[PDB]
């Protein structure tokens, strides 16, 4: 299926911004299972949210996760100059797993 | 450490890929297929279990690629054939945080290898 | 073995118990029948099959057996419904100087079908080459005796 | 212009195998059937395979039957021929050739027009 | 199966030769569809004949087919330097085609 | 004289697939069983296939039953071994040998008196 | 299923070795079939002997079988310097064959 994410997402130093994460209900409003990655230029992807809101070691507190409905968010406060990236959403959808479109976070 | 490395890439008008695992044990986990296709973001290829007993496709490969792998070698592979324009892509070998299947979808893909680039043009 | 005597018994009662308690038998296995059930059991004809053969030879005589005396002398089906009995004759088939007359069959292009009897003494031609009935290499004689002493 | 060319050629020894691709351009390959003819070394034409636009019609000779393995992939718009177990007597140069019109047996029907330039295959020891 | 060819034909220059292609009532005498193909050395073969005596566009007159019981026939009337080739028949048979063993022509 | 070739060795990954030949000659193919066996380095001898002169009796020893192919060609006089999902104990030297007589357990029965020179196949990563 | 071989045995020159060979009451000791095989370096093996005890043609009378319950037994007599090789022994098992570990022989 296609899982929608604005293209473009943007924030000053220190602000906040939240990259919002569309499904439908059999998959981002279907499970709790809602998984964010980072990815910086020419480096592979890193797991920075699973389970919709839960952190694994080595992710630092700016970023915190939240669903409601089909849409799950990811917000990064105290922007920084290295949160700059690729962030794609994942969600479970039934022996079957898909990403978002993807979303370039530009600190400005 | 755990390490994954892809193999395999190219330009091509079949292709087989692979995927070197080492520093967890393979023989347990589940391993999956994740591309990036420039412009577009990551799409999830194929999956396939400890034992090869649970194996899922993408919709735009079934019927296309073949997933397997060597538990005695530590190596997953990914045969591709009849490949289209629109299967230009970085593929990328992945593993889940938990040994299950379905496991990399429900605590997300911790380790990812570096990727290897495919063409696909005439 | 490879020219087995078979004896047609038909229109008389067959006497069993008798028979199984003249002699000594070193082997004695039925298949599909029991032994003294016989007594109650009428059929159309009964076949007795006669030879001789090896003491190791022995065990290739039954149901679903393979080996040379059940591929090219004597073979049974693997349904076989009867009786197969076996004593020594070192007293009897055996010379000082050795018996010789007992002959079986080595070379066979094929199996034997069950019941089937090949009395045939032609060159086996183990090659290219025809035999055209001279004996030499890749031309054996089907036939090999087993002396016994 | 219509146009076809096969690759995946060499020696081989006897036992091993080979796969042949054939890529086409010029003409919707997504419709027509594309067959395998080889030319053996003092021998004359002999067809190998056939296979429909969809895969649902595939024929081989009797000299390669559950021999070769014959397949398409029309998104590539290119035809392969798996060939195992070689022998000695496949040693030939093998053609890819289209049908005059897109049906099975229309190349046998009306001939087949166009065909590629051959790629050589030997299977010696 | 096998087609029947012989192995070479001949012709002077102006000349007619005609190339027989046997087969049987399976193949060559159960059907009408009869091909020709030329093959001149190092290129890949050229159909000259279809349905037994039909000619596609680009090959000449001189080159007429013709068929009786199993035994298809080419006539090149007219012959000429670089009608010198091989010359293959082929034959439908049943979900399945059929080549003739070959003719080499030669013109004298 | 009587001979056996084989051909077709080399290395290939663990998975993948190798397919081994046997040339005969100087005897009638057409009649005798065949068999495969194999020497791995620093264990003995072990029987891998055995096929009848028809194919109508064909045997695999245990390890490679269900993963090994054997098949024949008699008017090629060539035996056929293919090899699939290959593992690193399937490393070994590779004998073709005909039995003493046509029979297909005849080379368990009375031995097996002609062997090849054997093709070699590694195993390894 | 496995036959057991000791992995090495030694005769002096011209001295008497016996290479023993076991299995069960399915294979060595099930039937009289058993043979045995020489393998001398970079060399195809050589029938040695057929049948438990039968020599073919070539094999001279210092070699020996011998067969007792689940265990065969190969002797060698007047012991020599091209007797120096690895020998396997065979037995039929029904429909299937069976080799065992194999004997280095040195001839001390």
């Amino acid at each position: 299926s296609v899982v929608t994410q604005p293209p473009s997402a943007s924030g000053s130093l220190g602000q906040s911004v939240t990259i919002s994460c569309t499904g439908t209900s059999s998959d981002v409003g279907g499970y709790n299972y809602v998984s964010w990655y980072q990815q910086h230029p020419g480096k592979a992807p890193k797991l920075m949210i699973f389970e919709v809101s839960k952190r694994p070691s080595g992710v630092p507190d700016r970023f915190s996760g939240s669903k409601s409905g089909n849409t799950a968010s990811l917000t990064v406060s105290g922007l920084q100059a290295e949160d700059e990236a690729d962030y794609y959403c994942s969600s479970y959808a039934g022996n079957k797993g898909v990403f978002g479109g993807g979303t370039k976070l530009t600190v400005l | 450490e755990v390490q994954l490395l892809e193999t395999g890439g190219g330009l091509v008008q079949s292709l087989r890929l692979s995927c070197a695992a080492s520093g967890f044990p393979f023989d347990d986990y589940a391993i999956h297929w994740v591309r990036l296709a420039p412009g577009k973001g990551l799409e999830w290829v194929s999956s396939i279990s400890w034992d090869s007993g649970s194996i899922g496709y993408a919709d735009s490969v079934k019927g296309r690629f073949t997933i397997s792998r060597d538990n005695a070698k530590n190596s997953l592979y990914l045969q591709m054939n009849s490949l289209r324009a629109e299967d230009t892509a970085l593929y990328y070998c992945a593993k889940g945080a938990f040994p299950g299947y379905s496991s990399g979808w429900y605590y997300g893909l911790d380790v990812w290898g570096q990727g290897a680039t495919v063409t696909v043009s005439s | 073995v490879y020219a087995w005597n078979r004896k047609r018994i038909s229109n008389c009662v067959a006497d069993y118990s008798v028979l199984y308690n003249s002699a000594s038998f070193s082997t004695f296995k039925c298949y599909g029948v029991s032994p003294t059930k016989l007594n109650d059991l009428c059929f159309t004809n009964v076949y007795a099959d006669s030879f001789v053969i090896r003491g190791d030879e022995v065990r290739q005589i039954a149901p679903g057996q393979t080996g040379n005396i059940a591929d090219y002398n004597y073979k049974l089906p693997d349904d076989f419904t009867g009786c197969v009995i076996a004593w020594n004759s070192n007293n009897l088939d055996s010379k000082v100087g050795g018996n010789y007359n007992y002959l079986y069959r080595l070379f066979r292009k094929s199996n034997l079908k069950p019941f089937e009897r090949d009395i045939s003494t032609e060159i086996y031609q183990a090659g290219s080459t025809p035999c055209n009935g001279v004996k030499g290499f890749n031309c054996y004689f089907p036939l090999q005796s087993y002396g016994f002493q």
